[PDB]
């Protein structure tokens, strides 16, 4: 959010002949903004197409830089406190697993529009027991890949 | 019969043929029974005596053992014969299973991420 700005002369506006001599539809990309549009926007002073200029070594200095690590992938993230991460996220799936069954019977009803806003206050096991189950395949995938991974290269 | 361990009434049908002597036929059994018989008795046992083995089948007190032990093992000693099997140096080792468990587990994230 930049839009770069520039004044008008009032003399023209008092000729009454319009500014900038449209001579190609270049400028006209970007629909003006109401809020900007309210201010003196085309009537006392006219907006700038602003671009960037970008090249490999600032973006690979900048992208390839930004989130890195250097060491972390060969690291096992406290294997006593995962296995206890485990067993609290798994153990919310059986108070979760067991409301799922409660919440497939009264669904499939009249107006789902009705059941679709019945979902506005209270949890809803479809996307929560899927979210923990992502997480749960992902942390140990990565952590047993780990294992196997540093039992070759470490001697 | 061959099927499970029974041999003693393989030599006694051995005796009982319905057709004819048939040996053509048993002399090729008995390759295939004899080899089979010492494979077995190859595991990790104690000794045994030349006592057993030698009048257990057919025979009394032949040279075929001798034989049979020369060009199978059984080390000869004080009447000693010792079939050893352990077994246990190869297994217990997890960096060849590293290997295989590595391909593994990343198959289940190669099927979990990329659409098919």
């Amino acid at each position: 959010v930049i839009d770069a700005f520039r004044l008008i002369n009032a003399n023209m506006m008092v000729l009454g002949h319009e500014p900038r001599q449209t001579t190609s539809n270049l400028g006209h990309l970007n629909k003006p903004s109401i809020q900007a549009l309210i201010h003196g926007l085309n009537r006392h002073y006219y907006s700038i197409t602003i671009n960037y200029r970008k090249n490999e070594l600032e973006q690979k200095m900048l992208l390839n830089l930004h989130k890195k690590s250097w060491m972390e992938g060969l690291t096992l993230q406290d294997y006593s406190e995962h296995c206890k991460h485990n067993e609290s996220v798994v153990k919310e799936m059986l108070e979760l697993a067991k409301n799922y069954n409660k919440a497939v019977e009264e669904e499939d009803k009249m107006t789902p529009e009705q059941l679709a806003i019945k979902n506005v206050g209270k949890q809803d096991p479809k996307r929560h027991l899927e979210e923990h189950v992502d997480v749960l395949m992902t942390s140990n995938i990565v952590q047993c890949l780990a294992a196997m991974l540093d039992t070759v290269v470490f001697k | 019969y061959l099927m499970e361990g029974s041999y003693n009434k393989v030599f006694l049908a051995k005796g009982n043929i319905p057709a004819e002597s048939y040996t053509f036929f048993i002399d090729i059994l008995l390759d295939t029974i004899r080899d089979e018989i010492a494979g077995c008795i190859e595991k990790a046992y104690e000794k045994i005596l030349f006592t057993e083995a030698t009048r257990i089948l057919f025979f009394n007190t032949p040279k075929k053992m001798t034989d049979y032990a020369k060009k199978r093992g059984w080390v000869l000693g004080p009447n000693n014969y010792y079939s050893f099997a352990s077994q246990q140096q190869k297994p217990e080792d997890t960096t060849i299973p590293s290997t295989e468990l590595a391909k593994q587990v990343i198959e289940y994230a190669r099927q979990l991420e990329m659409i098919v």
